[PDB]
RNA sequence: CGCACGGAGGCGAAGAACCACAGAUUUCCGAAUGAGAAUCUCUAACAAUUGCUUCGCGCAAUGAGGAACCCCGAGAACUGAAACAUCUCAGUAUCGGGAGGAACAGAAAACGCAACGUGAUGUCGUUAGUAACCGCGAGUGAACGCGAUACAGCCCAAAC
RNA sequence: ACUCGUACGGUCACUGAAUCCUGCCCAGUGCAGGUAUCUGAACACCUCGUACAAGAGGACGAAGGACCUGUCAACGGCGGG
RNA sequence: GCUUUACUGCAGGCUGUCGCUGAGGACUCUCACUCCGGGAGGAGGACACCGAUAGCCGGGCA
């Protein structure tokens, strides 16, 4: 049969629809007057954090970070530049909103690494995503047999090193095949074409 | 070419900023919450260096000692009432709706509570002139007329210092020490003066401006100079 | 000017540098202060 | 919040966990918002409870309309924890499930029947 | 009894010097962390940010360095085009963030010598200056495959 | 920032004490206001096209422009016959 | 370096459109949102701000 998680992740296909229609518009006020790095005891999105890799265990700590919406926050050119470099306006950046909002977190919690992320909606001027962040130094995640992976030394800041989830596929790297010639193994190897 | 000195001023910096290490006071309206039992005896009158005007210091029932924007006539030992059933003499503050019509008001709130923003100049006053249950007309200096909210307080009576504008400043150096006193950059080089690098109107080998003062709105700030947005310029016709 | 416990120190130290390469030196090597330093001809730190 | 519909009054919500506490000793229950809605989907399900301090609603959100389409009685408890010790545990419980009552089907039946007059 | 062959004197068969390994000592400033400060000073200190928590700094973490290498971001211009704007120099220089002894990648929602075929990923040789791009100008420029190197495959979420 | 400021303010410009004065021109350029009608992009909408898409056309029409007015102590002009 | 009705562009301003954004070709409301108020509460209000795009102006700058 199915899952009581089942039911948050189809109500989340639709977060303009149903219930969640109205709880968004409610929470929302809350989040707006909240910081830029929330704690938060528990996950909003409950399915989308176990099946990212969530326990609730010691050790797991789970953060809503807020980011602003659109393009990129540029100064204009001081100097001689060619037309093509001119611009401010639609110049945007390579990292994604989501990617933003885990260095962020990971930043507020130094001794933490990132595990995964997900969005949890946006406003007009802002986005919001919880992001899951580990203790790789807490024996009740040494003992894990899913999650001590993390604790090894070359995860240090894995996040700053775009070896998370939402880091690989900005990266390019989702395709095994044809498109990702200048993205495997990494953006650098291949001259920063990618 | 160069960012002009209306782009300097914009920055900050301590030739562009106010001496407000030197300023006395910011004066705003006394907080009531209500019932208008809030008086005051006036101990002192001020100098203030923040408008050129004189200011009055107020000792109220309840301890608190306040400079407030004087009015003419007001002197020491005088009782200031401030509050919704307050006296209507000169020097008292109270809400549009309890002024009656045709009386000359001073130091008027935009939005009520904000503490006067409105005819604080030396001389100048607002006229209160309509009433209703919703707005409040106000004639402010400039000769325009203010639909306000009856709930904004204002003090009865024209503002002190009345006729400063009257007597020349007759030499530069009395205009030198007024503008220490000022968030003003002082003295003014004409841009027809400088070099076309510094100023639109700069350059050439005789000085005239280098295209028509009259400028648009939706100019860029380094081009919005001379005639801003002109609906007419001169003095005939 | 006025002088600090530390700067007094280095100072100190640095009138010691100005001292001669001792006698026996010469004779032990069997045959120069690099760091020959004058009050008016050169010039210190800070 | 969103979930909730209608407002239980506080003796009416003593009663509940009264006999949840004696469902548990006798007959059986289910403990955890993912048991309750197996429950309800297998149908199982005699009374389901339903905490009010869910905080994400997400949760719980579900056992309303759920129940309603699967014909299966549901009841709201203002408190978490509440819910938790009368069902057994140490920890709270969101949700909680009466899979087939035992010495407390009279009562249970009377709870349901006092829902059902509340909206 | 250093560089360093002096004078005086001393140490060494109680086995010194010297070399290897291990240990003791190891001022002050320094990430610099009680607070301040041009290496000093003032009256108990994980300062700051975090996780756990006996909710007490009790137990832990972070910070800074390193020749370059590595990964993630920001990103010129001279120059070439015999001018120059797209293009080129070049994702180069330079900047911000970060890991390791190597990094990154990695067990197919792949390939597509189309197959009755291959079978994680790097890398090397080749494929090839080929396909592709381009004021279709100047220039730019892969991949599949193949020969090699080395080889290794697995764990969750959910169902119950 | 101006600003512990509020039109007797302060911003942006021109001229350059006082005294006597400061003519005529709004066609061009600038600024500003208006505007029946004309022109005026994209989204949405309608037609055609495409099992979809590209694309073609239409309808509507903002600021702006056309057009009209105001303005020279606004740029400036004040001749030939 | 500097100028402009040189070429080409880039900021900026104005304006339409989409998102934030809600209830009953002009209108009402309040619940987001903004501002004022110490607070109670008041003003405004699906506009404005902001994000995106489109047209116009644009030697302010390259
Ligand atoms: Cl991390
Ligand atoms: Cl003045
Ligand atoms: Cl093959
Ligand atoms: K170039
Ligand atoms: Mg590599
Ligand atoms: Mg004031
Ligand atoms: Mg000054
Ligand atoms: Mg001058
Ligand atoms: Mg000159
Ligand atoms: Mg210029
Ligand atoms: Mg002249
Ligand atoms: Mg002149
Ligand atoms: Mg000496
Ligand atoms: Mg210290
Ligand atoms: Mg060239
Ligand atoms: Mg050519
Ligand atoms: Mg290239
Ligand atoms: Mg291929
Ligand atoms: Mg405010
Ligand atoms: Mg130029
Ligand atoms: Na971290
Ligand atoms: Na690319
Ligand atoms: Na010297
Ligand atoms: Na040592
Ligand atoms: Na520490
Ligand atoms: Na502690
Ligand atoms: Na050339
Ligand atoms: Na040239
Ligand atoms: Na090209
Ligand atoms: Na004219
Ligand atoms: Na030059
Ligand atoms: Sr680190
Ligand atoms: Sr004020
Ligand atoms: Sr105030
Ligand atoms: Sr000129
Ligand atoms: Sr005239
Ligand atoms: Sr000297
Ligand atoms: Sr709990
Ligand atoms: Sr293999
Ligand atoms: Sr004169
Ligand atoms: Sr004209």
């Amino acid at each position: 049969a199915r899952s009581a998680y089942s039911y948050i992740r189809d109500a989340w296909k639709n977060p303009g629809d149903g219930q969640l229609a109205e709880l968004q518009w409610q929470r929302q006020q809350e989040w707006r007057n909240e910081g830029a790095v929330e704690r938060i005891e528990r996950p909003t999105r409950l399915d989308k954090a176990r099946s990212q890799g969530y326990k609730a265990k010691q050790g797991v700590i789970v953060a809503r970070v807020s980011v602003r919406k659109g393009s990129a926050r540029k100064r204009r050119h001081k100097a001689g530049r060619r037309s093509k470099r001119q611009g401010v306006t639609r110049i945007t950046r390579r990292k994604d909103i989501q990617r933003v909002a885990e260095e962020r977190a990971s930043r507020t919690f130094p001794n933490l690494r990132v595990l995964n992320s997900y969005s949890v909606g946006q406003d007009g001027r802002q986005k919001w995503h919880e992001v899951i962040l580990i203790d790789p130094n807490h024996p009740a995640i040494q003992n894990d047999d899913d999650l001590s992976w993390i604790c090894a030394d070359d995860q240090a800041d894995r996040v700053f090193r775009g070896l998370t989830g939402a880091g690989r596929r900005n990266r390019g790297l989702s395709g095994k095949g044809k498109g990702s010639e200048k993205t495997r193994p990494s953006l650098r190897s291949n001259g920063g074409k990618g | 070419g160069r960012r002009i000195q209306g782009q300097r001023r914009g920055r900050g910096t301590s030739t562009f900023r106010a001496p407000s290490h030197r300023y006395k006071a910011d004066l705003e309206h006394r907080k009531v919450e209500d019932g208008d039992v809030i008086a005051g005896t006036v101990v002192d009158i001020e100098h203030d260096p923040a408008r050129s005007a004189p200011v009055a210091a107020v000792e109220f029932e309840d301890g608190d000692r306040r400079l407030i924007l004087a009015p003419e006539g007001v002197g020491v030992g005088d009782e200031l009432q401030v509050g919704v059933s307050a006296e209507i003499a000169p020097g008292n503050t109270l809400p549009l709706a309890e002024i009656p019509e045709g009386v000359p008001v001073c130091n008027v709130e935009s939005s009520p509570g904000d503490g006067g923003k409105f005819a604080r100049a030396s001389g100048v006053n607002a006229q209160l002139l309509t009433h209703d249950r919703n707005v409040a007309v106000v004639k402010l200096p400039s000769g325009e007329m203010k639909r306000l909210d009856p709930q904004c307080r204002a003090t009865i009576g024209v503002v002190a210092g009345g006729g400063r504008t009257d007597k020349p400043f007759v030499k530069a150096g009395n205009k030198h020490h007024k503008m220490k006193a000022r968030g003003t950059k002082w003295p003014n080089v004409r841009g027809v003066a400088m070099n076309a690098v510094d100023h639109p109107f700069g350059g050439g080998g005789r000085q005239h401006p280098g295209k028509p003062k009259s400028i648009s709105r939706n100019a860029p700030p380094g081009r919005k100079v001379g005639d801003i947005a002109s609906k007419r310029t001169g003095r005939g016709g | 000017g006025k002088k600090s416990k530390a700067t007094k120190k280095r100072l100190a130290k640095l009138d010691n540098q100005n001292s001669r390469v001792p006698a026996w030196v010469m004779l032990k090597t069997d045959r120069r202060n690099h760091k020959r330093r004058h009050w008016r001809r050169n010039d210190t730190d800070e | 919040p969103v979930y909730v519909d209608f407002d239980v009054p506080a003796d009416l919500e003593d009663d509940a966990l009264e006999a949840l506490e004696v469902a548990r000793d006798t007959g059986a229950v289910k403990k955890g918002t993912n048991e309750t809605t197996k429950s309800i989907e297998r149908g199982s399900a005699e009374l389901v409870f339903v905490a009010e301090d869910v905080q994400p609603e997400e949760i719980v959100m579900h056992i309303p309309e759920l129940a309603d389409e699967k014909g299966v009685p549901f009841i709201f408890v203002e408190q978490q924890d509440d819910l938790g010790h009368a069902a057994g545990l140490e920890v709270g419980s969101a949700a909680a499930a009466v899979t087939d009552a035992g010495e407390a089907d009279a009562d249970v039946e009377d709870i349901a029947d006092k829902v059902e007059e509340l909206r």
